[PDB]
């Protein structure tokens, strides 16, 4: 109807490199979407994105 | 110098009013909680005049039955108060050589025409008068008018193009002028051969009329022969200007704060808002003088008598103003509303920029906007007002009615 | 940034100086007075010129473009026009052929400087002076000049008077007999006109030569109907100015120059 | 002479540099004339025009023949200080920029060609009045729109810099009711301002002045806002004058205070004195045949004004910045661990 799949698996499977964009970030790291996949949704670890400490005038 | 005389000349605005109006006239009718000719009187009577002259075209004896009930016919009162009683509707200015036929005015008087409400020291006014008698032998009046200058557009009925003399402020022409809802009508003309000698003249809008001119007893004589003029303004002093009679020349005064004149109730709200807010220093309403009512203030602008019943669990919101011996209920709300005297408000009505009048049974559940409700026209239940509403003296109300924009009911 | 212009209109000197070497020198004397080029045409430049190119100490950058076309031989709008786009380098003046002053053009430039009220052009003024009596000679022309004479009550615009119409005598005043359009009256509520108004001719610039590339304004001949045209609704468009002062200086435009440089610009 | 305080030569009154040792902007020219004339400006609106004025001036470069771009602009933009120095004496958001701005020149190599120059200083001071700014402003609305509850009054004074946003923010981007008293002072009546900007936009504006603040605050009224010029290292905090009375008046009738503030405004300097470091503002200005004219010629007459004075730190409740709410008495560690590390 809007969006759908990329390639018929309903992940991105273990190691392939995908893009996201991030949609806040408060504790955990941002709740990332998937730019492929549109309507899913996963996360991302705050000592994940960089090595440096997020500013939240950075953030 | 002294012995000053005057006229005052109401009921010449009776279409404005209509839905009102005709069971007690213009003059007669609460502004704040009392009749406006003692906004005009209390004024004139600081002006120091000596004699009045009320043309009561219509409803004459409601005219003097509270004439004769009021403080000035009473023996220490400035001015000895007379009226004049009047067939039905004249035109202004015929009024002036009923009076010359008549033969009383013998010097300077004011021609406040309408109600006015304003702060002006007239004793001020009195030496611009008389150095107009000074210099210049070919005077006829001087015309005081308030300095509106960040509102055009908005002085609703008449838009006019006082233009006038840079030194002098002499009066040069004038015209009127259409309305903002009208896009059509786009000139006015000014033909330059009486612009021969000015060489100095400024042409501006943000003038209001007040109506209130003070002159010689030359210039009812003069108004005498020609008897072409039916109004004040837009006959007369254009008519009077345009090179007609040579040697009379009209002067016209600019002041420097408030001094308005009703219109219509476009302008009665705003004047209600300036007077009911501090915008009139000093002729305030705190002050209880009219009717010796016992009005206090708080912060907020508001205005309360004695033997005000405020129920519980109620708010009062800016610039209001409540009569004695009221009672309001649980949950209402009051917001920039006149209430006038011993009503009966009910339950959780908000009562918002309308002006009610005495003695009004307002119901329950019952919101109003703008909706100005005059003597003794009560309510009932879940009636919803809306804008616009003038409903009129003495109108029953029944349950859970609905209102439209200006429904002018009575 | 700044850009000079001079257009082409006794005619010997007077005062033992020519009118000419007055503006050149005279505009340039505090040090916003530097412009960036001035413009001039021919006009028997060797009469002129090679005596205002004396006294060779202040080093005088002067590139003079000569054009021949805004020489009388054309209206000086339409024939500008066209020669503006390749004469474009930031804010443009505009001079008179024979000016005079008396007081530097410093506080005229910095009345242009302090202009953040995004405004398009003043014009500095100043009426008739103070003459002696009832003129010994024909009928006065006085030129009835429409605008707005004194500082509004109104701050946070309007600091210098914004010009609104222009109409004149010989051709409206016996034609059309002054009238004034509403609109007109509405916008800028107070309007206040003079007739003894001597037109200056000074008539600073901006960047309008960037915007009037729309259809309409480019009628215009003599430099009069830019605010002639109100260009509102029927909210406004762009304005521009008006300045003027009270006494201490002098001009000429008429044949009274001869009686001001007799009696009244003595050079002592 | 008792006090001797009108000779306080941190202003410096002299005006008219006619040299033209330097290629001085005439746009800077039109900012200065703009500032001392009629100050028509807060602290952050200083800021956001001296640095969309710096861009013009880095924009236009007009580099010399041997001198690298390097080791010329510092010096150059130093004399472009010098006439805003002689114009209006500096906030903190002046100097915390400026010192900041030759940080970055600093670091420039010398290998640019002039035309990276724009990208990586134009950009790079976009990228300020984006970050340490704009959106730490954004911070401070998002911050302090869940400190106050619907159907509330809020006391401002002067010209706020920074909560004119968050006023309208929560009236009407968040509808919740709020009825603003904006009150100002002499000579800068600064407040009309505001009170102009938010009644237009439609909130319950209720002006008043600081000579009758007293019948302020014996209405229904809690959390005064205070606009912040800097906030010292103790916890003082500084601002437009008259800021103080209506601090410890409301301290005094124990309802709240806030102070809106960002952590480029904090200042390594300390004082505790009010009338110390301060700024004296052009007495002709306290007259509007006027009431009085001429101070001068009459012997053993003054007229004084104060632009700054200080609040103590007993009378703020909350210090919020865009990390997040703070003590007053806690503000030098956000100067140790924030400033300038963010």
């Amino acid at each position: 109807t809007s969006h759908c799949r990329f390639y018929e698996n309903k992940y991105p499977e273990i190691d392939d490199i995908v893009m996201v964009n991030v949609q806040q970030i408060a504790e955990m790291g941002a709740y990332v979407k998937l730019l492929e996949y549109d309507n899913i949704e996963g996360m991302i670890l705050l000592s994940e994105l960089s090595r440096r400490r997020i500013r939240s005038i950075q953030k | 110098e002294d012995r000053l005389q005057a006229v005052v000349l109401t009921d010449s605005y009776e279409t404005r009013f209509m839905p009102l109006t005709a069971v007690k006239p213009r003059c007669l009718l609460p502004l704040a909680n009392v009749p406006l000719i003692e906004y005009t009187l209390e004024f004139l009577a600081k002006a120091g005049v000596h004699e009045v002259f009320l043309i009561c075209s219509s409803h004459a004896n409601q005219i003097n039955d509270y004439i004769e009930n009021s403080k000035w016919n009473l023996p220490w009162s400035p001015f000895k108060i007379t009226t004049i009683m009047s067939p039905e509707a004249r035109c202004t200015g015929d009024v002036m050589r009923d009076l010359d036929n008549r033969g009383i005015i013998t010097g300077d008087f004011i021609l406040v025409s309408g109600d006015v409400l304003t702060n002006i020291d007239f004793s001020k006014m009195l030496e611009f008068h008389k150095k107009m008698h000074l210099q210049d032998k070919d005077h006829i009046s001087t015309m005081c008018l308030s300095k509106a200058s960040t509102y055009p557009k908005t002085r609703t009925i008449e838009p006019a193009a006082f233009v006038l003399d840079k030194s002098t402020s002499r009066c040069i022409y004038y015209q009127d002028l259409p309305l903002p809802s009208s896009r059509e009508k786009t000139s006015i003309q000014i033909d330059p051969e009486l612009l021969d000698n000015v060489d100095e003249f400024v042409i501006r809008n943000d003038l209001i009329d007040c109506r209130i001119d003070i002159c010689t007893s030359h210039v009812p004589l003069i108004f005498q022969e020609n008897f072409d003029y039916q109004s004040l303004r837009t006959d007369f002093v254009k008519g009077v200007i345009s090179s007609d009679i040579l040697g009379k020349h009209i002067y016209a005064y600019l002041t420097d704060e408030y001094a308005v004149r009703v219109e219509s109730w476009q302008t009665y709200d705003t004047i209600s808002q300036d007077f009911l807010g501090r915008w009139c220093y000093p002729l305030v309403l705190d002050s209880n003088i009219q009717d010796d009512q016992t009005y206090s203030y708080e912060s907020r602008h508001i205005y309360k008598e004695k033997d005000v019943v405020l129920a519980q669990s109620c708010k009062i919101g800016k610039c209001t103003a409540i009569g004695s011996g009221t009672k309001i209920g649980e949950g209402t709300k009051i917001e920039n509303s006149v209430i006038g005297r011993n009503c009966q408000i009910g339950e959780n009505i908000r009562i918002k920029n309308s002006f009610i009048w005495d003695d009004c049974i307002i119901g329950n559940n019952s919101i109003i906007d703008h909706s100005l409700i005059a003597s003794n026209a009560t309510l009932g239940s879940n009636v919803r007002l809306n804008d616009g509403c003038i409903i009129g003296f003495n109108v029953k109300i029944d349950d859970n009615m609905d209102l439209d924009r200006n429904t002018k009911i009575s | 940034s700044i850009q000079a212009f001079v257009f082409c209109g006794a005619l010997l000197p007077i005062g033992n100086r020519p009118m000419i070497e007055y503006v050149l020198d005279w505009c340039d004397q505090a040090d916003g007075l530097t412009s960036f080029l001035s413009l001039r045409k021919q006009q028997f430049e060797l009469i002129y010129k090679a005596l205002s190119n004396s006294n060779h100490s202040h080093h005088l950058q002067d590139p003079k473009k000569i054009n021949f076309i805004p020489s009388k031989a054309n209206s000086t709008g339409e024939s500008l026009q066209k020669e503006l786009l390749p004469r474009i380098n930031g804010d443009f003046v505009i001079l008179p052929c024979d000016f005079v002053t008396d007081i530097p053009p410093q506080v005229l430039v910095d009345q242009f400087r302090n202009r953040d009220d995004n405004n398009l052009a003043m014009t500095i003024y100043y009426k008739n002076s103070l003459d002696s009596s009832i003129d010994k000679k024909q009928q006065q022309k006085q030129k009835q000049q429409q605008f707005f004479t004194v500082y509004s009550e109104n701050e946070d615009s309007e600091r210098q008077p914004i010009l609104l119409d222009v109409y004149s005598q010989r051709d409206v005043t016996k034609t059309k007999y002054l009238q004034i359009r509403s609109h007109l009256l509405w916008n800028y509520p107070n309007l206040t006109v003079s007739t003894k108004l001597l037109n200056s001719f000074i008539y600073f610039c901006s960047f309008e030569l960037c915007q009037l590339l729309k259809l309409g304004p480019q009628s215009m001949s003599r430099q009069a109907s830019f605010k002639d045209p109100f260009t509102g609704n029927q909210g406004i468009f762009i304005l521009p100015n008006e300045t003027l002062f009270i006494r201490a200086n002098n001009l000429n435009a008429y044949m009274d120059a001869n009686r001001f440089v007799l009696k009244i610009k003595s050079q002592t | 002479l008792e006090q001797s305080f009108d000779n306080s030569s941190l202003i410096s009154s002299v005006k008219e540099l006619l040299l033209n040792k330097d290629l001085i902007h005439p746009s800077i020219l039109l900012l200065t004339s703009h500032l001392a004339h009629y100050k028509i400006v807060g602290s952050i609106p200083r800021c956001i025009a001296m640095l969309e004025v710096f861009q013009i001036v880095i924009k236009d470069y007009q580099t010399p023949k041997g001198t690298t771009l390097s080791r010329n602009l510092t010096s150059y933009l130093s004399h472009q200080i010098d006439l805003l120095k002689k114009a209006r004496p500096l906030s903190v958001t002046m100097g915390n920029a400026i010192r900041w701005l030759k940080q970055e020149i600093s670091l420039i190599d010398p290998s640019t060609p002039d035309k990276a120059a724009k990208k990586d200083l134009c950009e790079k001071i976009g990228q300020f009045a984006k970050e340490k700014i704009e959106l730490a402003d954004q911070l401070i609305i998002d911050n302090a729109s869940t400190q106050i509850e619907e159907s509330t009054t809020i006391v401002t004074y002067g010209s706020s810099k920074v909560l004119t946003e968050l006023l309208l923010h929560n009236a009407i981007s968040l509808k919740k009711n709020i009825k603003v008293i904006v009150v100002d002072s002499r000579p800068l009546f600064e407040g009309r301002k505001m009170a102009e900007t938010l009644r237009n936009a439609g909130v319950n504006v209720m002006y008043a002045l600081i000579t009758s603040l007293d019948t302020i605050f014996n209405m229904d009224v809690d959390y005064v806002f205070l606009g912040a010029h800097s906030i010292l290292s103790n916890g003082f905090l500084y601002s437009r004058a008259g800021t103080a009375m209506l601090a410890m008046s409301a301290k005094r009738r124990n309802i709240p205070v806030l102070v809106c503030c960002e952590s480029l405004k904090f200042s390594q300097r300390v004082q505790l004195d009010s009338v110390t470091f301060n700024e004296l503002a052009d007495p002709n200005d306290l007259v509007n045949k006027n009431i009085l004219d001429g101070w001068q010629e009459l012997p053993s007459l003054n007229i004084v004004n104060i632009l700054y004075d200080l609040t103590p730190p007993e009378y703020i409740k909350k210090v919020i910045t865009e990390f997040g709410a703070l003590p007053p008495s806690s503000v030098p560690v956000i100067l140790r661990e924030y400033k300038g590390s963010a």
